[PDB]
């Protein structure tokens, strides 16, 4: 059977697990208590387990957000051996949560790793959920993903960061540990998704008319992007994009694997009527940089390999109809070497709506997944922010106590470097 | 087929590259979306 | 042809009949059988009988378990008493009571859980407070001292 | 013999327990016996 | 008309025999009161073979219940067709072997073969003509192969022109459930070879191997093993019982089967084994009845049939069926593969029709198969023999009973004749 | 009849058999009055009780177990307390004065006494029982009583009661916590006497017990009433295949025969698998595979000593409750491939597997929660030598300036045998290191 091991880390991670678990379970009417609702029904309810358990991992070295799940409504659909605590956070340092505090709970938390494999018949990928301004997100999560490349090979593993804004933060050091994360996601991760909480918050804000969102507001919908990208292999339908499926038509070359997100349909319960909400034109609003999680314009760039992820009712004939549209515009540009640029992949199920959430229910979505030449942007900006910082030398003693030593970070930011390097030649272009 | 096509392509790319100091780059980059953060900060969305 | 007819009675063909034999099956019948009721702590009393020498060894036998499940962590005292307010409140109710009992899965009949709450709620404002939850589930409390003190 | 039929039928209920398709095993399990 | 008597030992054969007995007397149509209540004439046609007569039209085994503890005829008397055994018969001790070979041959077993051969000749003085012993035991075991092989050697004495068969389980090779199993397999053999005239050997982990793939049972119990053996016991006969188109009595499966007089070891197999849920899937006809028949994984010894060549096989069709067909197979499957088929035995393969099927199906088939790979079995069985006796570890428990230790010399002596037997045999061509 | 007698020795003995029999008596349904109350419609269950209890005219039943002290303060506390009524009074067997830590007084001086009416009880319950299998002794090394008479006692057994199996349930010191002073003293001198007389021994470590209530029951704060009640699962799932029928049953006769490959060495360690407590159970059923290698780790085990050092000579597997036999196969298959643990070169199979049809029960208010499966795994191993010259360690730095000796050989005791079992522990562990030698 086709599964997913999922690992949340730090704050975001398990505030998005919360959000994600959320969704998950009200996709297959999986109640908050773990069952899905003669003698048999009696043997099948309390001897037995009609329950199913998440194969997830909800690591964090601060014990109060982990300890929330533990107290919260779903503190009967996880394991208590499979939700990991700490006693000291990595506290905004990348060298604690990779050299000195995460190498403890790094060798607990593969154990519960091989629990996890054990339980499973046929394993396909691995889903990481962190925070690269974080320590845990950044430091856990690099000596993680270290670690599951050792132990577990051919089995891919799928990135899902939130990659800091680059007007508004929420730390200082925020550059620092984004800089010295980027080089483990090159060197570890096979698929790395690129989340922006600035863009989240346009999204909220404009196309879902929230004045005042929150973390709760943002979670719902980044959980929306992660569970329409799995979607394929948990329900059936036309066409069919499996985890191996998306590595192989997303990613050109083994460096660049930073792929954006989309969601098109992000109508309020009161627009929707109004609204039409057809293949056409949900894919000329998936497109839209104002619908985008990552703060870029993707018109600086040029798109490589794209995916696009249909729920609902979606016949095949009109997403050729909103792939031909797309290719003919001006403003969207391909890069001249992928021709047959876009995947498409169709789920039957309509996209569920989290109760209480401020997202309506809609028969169409696009999830769209797109590699382009626009990650060079984002990084350049918070490359700037961590050459500014470094000069001085600021905020170094911390990580230089902290097991860390002064030279990796001019090697994660030449690595970095090369990265940028990296799309300045792929996006090259051949005329004439 | 390597040594006509291949070969050839990739040494004019990676001359080009090599020509281009990253320096440059990050300064064209940060200028760019420097711009777009300024028109998204001052105007009422931006459409495509 | 089946020159040998009719299903017949007893076990049959592998693959064709389960391994029970018909005459002895079809029907799930002891899958939950254990041959012996539930047995109780030998000094607690499922009816009240108030006033009497054997209830008052069966309060004193309830709360010195009480105390000694309650009081083996370091705090597992104040991780019950969290564990057991479940309304998020700082209190605790008759239902959030029984349902902590059957949490610590000692098997105590509902009129005697009343009878401890009543016992534990010394103001009598029909609910437990924290002071009136340790005073009673102390380590070694006059409750738990009742067990020794049989003679009063 | 009542001992030996319960015997019997549990382990004919653990196998008509197992052997059951959920239809959403990619993010769940069920437990580990039923997944041995 | 001809009889046989069946006799079950030990632990192991007691379970086993009584599923035994659980399938005859339905498949004749005896209910567990003890009369009778089956619709057909053909059913009450050969009940001599099998039941004796009483008044009143009951009909009681011809089985002879031994074991050296008390609780097993407890269990056996407990369940259902346990009644219709004679009382006499449950000739019980009060000690208990105890998985000690010295203990069943020398000591206990003295005290009780006594009182176990007036049963035997009890039973054998009853009926008209002995066809043979049938006994089902354990090697492994204490009782089943301590007294089990005395009684072989005891009854083979007062009748010695008369069969002989052993359904005898083996251990296994990956997993032992006892450890002093190599013990009493070697002294068994040693006694069986110059005794018992021919031999069925039976594996769990065999077994085991067939309930998971075959009978696609996930959690197989202790008792479904006994059915898959009560199947192939009830299916060695079926010429006897009824008519049919070519008949093979016991000593007719002897004297087509063992070339030479120390050649008496076969590996059993049974055809019809398709799960509950693919009744309808799998199209029963005698091609496919042949395929796997002859399918290694379909055998009930842990021994491969492919490692060494089968010096001579049989087949027992059941069902009105034709005879032209399979004797166009059995000429087919020795000629596609002959490189497993010995060169110097032409016609390896014996072939009877029953023309009256078993209890629900209208075709089946039982294969028992005379192959020099058995010899893999004998020999990892001789290796944990040589590496315990080295060292004498638990020899204490042997010479305790006044088995001194040049009886095991001997116990290896003939076991390692085995397998140098069984291996020229192999190698020989048909020159020298 | 398939039936035991269970003797109890010492403080250490009695109040084990206190949680032993509490066990048995839920298990058979006995109430603490001693009587069976009627259950459906069944003509009677004498097979299950017999073992333990003897049926006495109508509807009482009494244990076939001596719980003998030389101190009236740990047996009246028996014969005050809840289960007053089950015991025959004279079957609890109190003295004067207590051994007080001395062997010397327990062997020659105030245990000679004793012991005579200890065989007679022995043989008027041995004369009440068709078919016995085996004395069960339950004892404290560390003890004066029970190391004491328990050397005198084993030695009266063997005599009268020729070749019957004695298996021992010992108490035996601890390296780091103890709770006395001339316990090396004591464990030396009885090492001598348990060797050739007690046909298997189950060595209990106090300290070892301590660390799995830590860490399964997640109890830090234990009491020895806690610490007996799982001891007494371990015995009760032992002979769990005499009281009720299954797949694979294992006598008591079935564990000598497969547990120890030659006379001197019978030294054997404990561990129970499924050990989950009350709360954190919730709705948590268990692997066969999980449980099996629960079993076999190193910190799930009754004795203080590593596995990994030591080579498992001998093990077996009892099984209880819904478990069927090929999982068990499937179980013990990825442990012999598990380099982790090792097996003597001398026996390539080393496994006994016995599976009976009884969930086993839970005491209400106990720490164990009620479990469909169980395994109770007893192996021989060569990593007892590092027991057993752990205290012949500290024995030598205590004998050498010849400290709490003159306690010794004023009761009666010789100077010259402290040496004789000192020379017996010294070729004890050379017997372990040739034995486990490739
Ligand atoms: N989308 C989203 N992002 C979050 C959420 N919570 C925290 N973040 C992100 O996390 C960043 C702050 O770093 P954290 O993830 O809190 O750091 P951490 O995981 O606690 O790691 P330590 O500080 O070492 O314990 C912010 O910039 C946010 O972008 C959330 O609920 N939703
Ligand atoms: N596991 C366990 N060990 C006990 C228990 N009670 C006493 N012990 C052990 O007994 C040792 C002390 O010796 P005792 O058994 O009390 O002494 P004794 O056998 O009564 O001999 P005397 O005191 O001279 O009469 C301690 O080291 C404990 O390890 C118990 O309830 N459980
Ligand atoms: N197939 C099968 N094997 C059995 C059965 N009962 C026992 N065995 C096998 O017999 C061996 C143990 O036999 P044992 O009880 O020691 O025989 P005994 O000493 O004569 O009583 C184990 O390896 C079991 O696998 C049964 O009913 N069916
Ligand atoms: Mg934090
Ligand atoms: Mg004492």
């Amino acid at each position: 059977m086709r599964e997913v091991i999922s690992i949340h880390i730090g704050q975001a991670g398990i505030q998005v697990g919360n959000a994600c678990w959320e969704l998950y379970c009200l996709e297959h009417g999986i109640q908050p208590d773990g069952q899905m609702p003669d003698a048999f029904n009696t043997f099948f309810s309390e001897t037995g387990a009609g329950k199913h358990v998440p194969r997830c991992i909800f690591l964090d070295l601060e014990p109060t957000v982990v300890d929330e799940v533990r107290t919260g409504t779903y503190r009967q659909l996880f394991h208590p051996e499979q939700l990991i605590s700490g006693k000291e956070d990595a506290a905004n340092n990348f060298a604690r949560g990779h050299y000195t505090i995460g190498k403890e709970i790094v060798d607990l938390a593969l154990d519960r790793i091989r629990k996890l494999a054990d339980n499973c018949t046929g394993l396909q990928g691995f889903l990481v959920f962190n925070a690269v301004g974080g320590g845990t997100g950044s430091g856990l999560g690099s000596l993680l993903l270290e670690r599951l490349s050792v132990d577990y090979g051919k089995k891919s593993k799928l990135g899902f960061t939130v990659y800091p804004s680059p007007q508004v933060s929420t730390a200082v050091v925020e550059p620092y540990n984004s800089v010295l994360s980027t080089h483990s996601l090159l060197e570890h991760t096979d698929v790395a998704v690129m989340l922006d909480n600035e863009a989240i918050y346009d999204i909220c804000r404009r196309s879902l008319d929230i004045e005042r969102p929150t973390y709760t507001n943002l979670n719902r919908l980044i959980a929306q992007v992660i569970s329409s990208l799995t979607a394929s292999l948990r329900f059936d339908g036309a066409l069919n994009v499996d985890i191996t499926e998306f590595q192989t038509n997303l990613v050109p070359y083994p460096r660049i694997h930073f792929m954006l997100s989309s969601y098109a349909p992000i109508i309020s319960a009161e627009k929707a009527y109004h609204e039409q909400l057809s293949v056409a034109e949900i894919t000329n609003a998936a497109f839209e940089p104002a619908s985008m999680m990552v703060k870029c314009d993707p018109r600086h760039g040029k798109y490589m390999a794209c995916c696009l992820m249909y729920r609902g009712d979606v016949v095949p004939k009109d997403v050729n109809a909103s792939v031909a549209t797309i290719k003919t515009k001006r403003t969207i540009q391909f890069v001249d070497w992928c021709p047959t640029g876009f995947k498409c992949g169709i789920n039957y199920q309509p996209p569920t709506v989290v109760p209480g959430g401020d997202l309506a229910k809609v028969q169409r979505a696009v999830c769209m997944i797109s590699n382009s030449t626009a990650i060079g942007e984002i990084f350049s900006r918070l490359d700037h922010k961590f050459d500014l910082m470094y000069a001085k030398r600021a905020f170094v003693h911390w990580y230089v106590g902290e097991g860390m030593e002064e030279g990796e970070f001019s090697e994660a930011r030449e690595d970095l470097a090369a990265l940028e390097k990296d799309f300045e030649e792929v996006g090259a272009e051949s005329a004439e | 087929w390597s040594t006509q096509v291949f070969d050839t392509i990739q040494g004019r790319l990676q001359a080009a590259v090599d020509a281009r100091d990253p320096a440059a780059i990050e300064s064209r980059l940060k200028t760019q979306y420097d711009q777009y953060l300024h028109t998204t900060n001052t105007k009422v969305a931006v459409f495509r | 042809p089946q020159p040998l007819g009719g299903p017949g009675l007893g076990v049959g063909f592998p693959g064709v009949t389960p391994q029970r034999a018909a005459a002895a099956g079809t029907a799930p019948t002891f899958w939950n059988w254990q041959r012996h009721k539930k047995q109780h702590v030998p000094g607690l009393l499922e009816e009240v009988r108030e006033g009497t020498f054997e209830q008052a060894q069966s309060d004193a036998l309830l709360t010195s378990l009480m105390s000694t499940k309650l009081n083996q962590y370091r705090d597992k005292l104040r991780l019950i008493f969290r564990q057991m307010d479940g309304n998020r409140n700082s209190l605790i109710d008759r239902e959030e009571f029984i349902r902590g009992i059957a949490k610590l899965r000692i098997n105590v009949s509902k009129a005697q859980v009343e009878r401890l709450f009543d016992l534990c709620d010394v103001d009598k404002s029909g609910e437990l407070d924290y002071e009136e939850f340790v005073n009673r589930f102390e380590e070694n409390g006059l409750a738990s001292a009742a067990r020794n003190q049989t003679r009063a | 013999r009542a001992t030996k039929q319960r015997y019997e039928e549990r382990a004919e209920m653990y196998d008509r327990t197992r052997q059951q398709h959920e239809g959403g095993s990619c993010i769940f399990g069920r437990l580990p016996p039923f997944h041995e | 008309m001809r009889e046989i008597v069946h006799i079950q030992g030990g632990q192991c054969g007691n379970q086993i025999g009584a599923k035994f007995w659980e399938v005859v007397s339905d498949e004749h149509g005896i209910d567990p009161t003890g009369t009778y209540h089956g619709d057909s004439d053909l059913q009450l046609e050969r009940i001599n073979v099998y039941f004796n007569e009483a008044t009143g039209g009951r009909y009681v085994p011809r089985a002879i219940l031994m074991d050296l503890e008390p609780g097993t005829m407890d269990s056996v008397r407990s369940g259902p067709y346990g009644q219709i055994f004679r009382p006499d018969n449950f000739v019980f001790g009060q000690t208990g072997a105890g998985n000690n070979w010295a203990k069943g041959h020398y000591t206990e077993g003295a005290e009780l073969i006594d009182s176990v051969l007036d049963v035997v000749r009890k039973e054998a003085e009853s009926c008209d003509c002995l066809q043979g012993f049938q006994v089902c035991h354990s090697l492994g075991g204490g009782t089943g192969s301590g007294m089990g092989t005395l009684l072989i050697s005891k009854i083979r004495e007062e009748y010695p022109d008369r069969m002989m068969l052993t359904f005898s389980v083996v251990p296994s090779p990956k997993v032992s459930d006892t450890v002093v199993e190599p013990y009493n397999a070697t002294l068994s053999v040693h006694q069986l070879v110059e005794n018992a005239d021919e031999c069925m050997v039976l594996d769990n982990e065999a077994l085991y191997d067939i309930c998971f793939r075959t009978l696609k049972l996930t959690t197989p119990t202790f008792g479904d093993l006994n059915h898959l053996i009560s199947a192939v016991m009830s299916g060695i006969t079926c010429c006897l019982r009824f008519p049919g188109q070519l008949n093979a009595d016991l000593r007719k499966l002897a004297v087509n089967l063992i070339p030479f007089p120390r050649l008496h070891f076969f590996m059993v197999g049974f055809t019809p084994l398709t799960s509950r849920g693919s009744q309808q899937y799998r199209a029963l006809t005698v091609p496919e009845l042949t395929q796997q028949m002859w399918d290694a994984k379909n055998m009930m010894c842990a021994a491969d049939p492919r490692h060494g060549r089968y010096l001579t096989a049989s087949a027992l069709f059941r069902g009105r069926m034709s005879t032209k067909e399979v004797d166009e197979q059995m000429l087919n499957v020795q000629n596609k593969n002959s490189s497993y088929f010995v060169e110097w035995i032409p016609n390896n393969v014996k072939s009877s029709v029953c023309d009256i099927p078993p209890k629900g199906l209208k075709m089946s088939a039982t294969f028992i198969g005379n192959s020099t790979a058995i010899q893999e079995m004998f020999k990892r069985v001789s290796e944990q023999f040589t590496a315990m006796f080295r060292r004498k570890a638990f020899l204490h428990w042997y010479t305790g009973e006044g088995m001194d230790e040049m009886e095991f010399t001997e116990a290896e002596s003939n076991m390692n004749d085995l397998v140098s037997e069984y291996q020229q045999y192999q190698d020989a061509s048909a020159e020298e």
